């Protein structure tokens, strides 16, 4: 049994303002990235960001690190995260992530990432 | 070029 | 594999626009002990306890599931005691000691570093 | 080899940091100033066993095999391109062949770093050289 | 049969307008580190950093991280560091650093703004 | 001793 730790999640910023062209406020990145630095893609296929279907091309794809996606928008909405792997008979891994670009009740640039495993072998 | 990337 | 187990331990810090009127704290920090690579560092490590200051509440943390970090708010500095427990009932715990640093250097200030970083560097082997 | 007296273990880092210019130097191309790095993982003298490291570079730089005899192991150069360097760590002459590290030269910060306003990339990783005393 | 390896120097910043109450016109921190973070604390009990005469309180002395001392002046000039040890059996080290303040003409063409002299050394013990 |  082999266990690779990750974190998940994303970061956003305002805007200044309201952008006027599209109401879009915020620019945001979600991303997936390992807790220790290490190269992912000897053993990731592609990770998959399944987007709002509001955005043209909601799945976005990233075969290689940095694995993120940056985009802009104006309301909050849940991201699937898949991670494929090189290895046939290994299952992918599916992650649930709520992007946040609005600030918490407890806390300049919104963080919302959370620790996770991926189990091997 | 090559094993060289830009960015 | 790897023959020896590396890992990083200490804190970061981020200070506040300004300090905060109902506790008067000034920064968020987080506490922790990490294995070098990218590995499952509670295949060997069983809990870390982080003795905070008296000022805490609980001041006495343990945490048992990775990752291992303590996230807290404050305004001082001071030290955490830091007790690593094994899995191998026959590996004795391995203390640390650690100065929580909030303030950044001077040096650090002036180049362009927002985050304070204090971090140390220890290797463990296990049969 | 033959080995020859006895096999020790030594853990280092190694790998490398790099700061973007803020705008393309129009004399060259260049982008970003980089260093990359050999260092012991504690803080000790490793000239006391190792002789030289060697850090090869893309064949777009004018001198690509740079040579570094005396601590600190490091090379500062600037470019604009991402690429593997080949470094080979030689020990003092009890031993004959280097370990040779393979390094993807990190440059462009990524977008979460770069909206957290981070000015450093770092790319670094561990390993155990192995060798005679 | 300890050897331990260190960094030392300064960073200095330009004021961007001369100060005209004292005629400073930079801010400057000089510093010693180990090469590797580590306790330093654990085996030196001050460093002594002795500046220019035309600074009142020339003798400057840090006993706990961070080994630095921050200043402002107008000029370049060399400070003495001198690295006193818990051992009393341990005579101290002295290094010298030129306090460099001013550019080279290949930073404002890359885009920096802070300026970095740095060295490598070695602290050995009998 | 000291310069600029």
């Amino acid at each position: 049994t082999i266990v690779k730790p990750i974190v998940y999640g994303n970061v956003a910023r305002y805007f200044g303002k309201k952008r006027e062209e599209d109401g879009h406020t915020h620019q945001w990145t979600v991303y997936v990235k390992p807790y220790r630095n290490e190269d992912m893609s000897a053993y990731v296929k592609k990770i998959q960001f399944k987007l709002h279907e509001s955005y043209g091309n909601p799945l976005r794809v990233v075969t290689k690190p940095p694995y993120e996606i940056t985009e802009t928008g104006w309301g909050e909405f849940e991201i699937i995260i898949k991670i494929f792997f090189i290895d046939p008979n290994e299952r992918p891994v599916t992650l649930y992530h709520l992007l946040k670009l609005f600030q918490s009740d407890t806390n300049k640039t919104v963080v919302s990432e959370f620790y996770d495993e991926m189990i091997f072998q | 070029s090559g094993r060289k990337a830009q960015g």
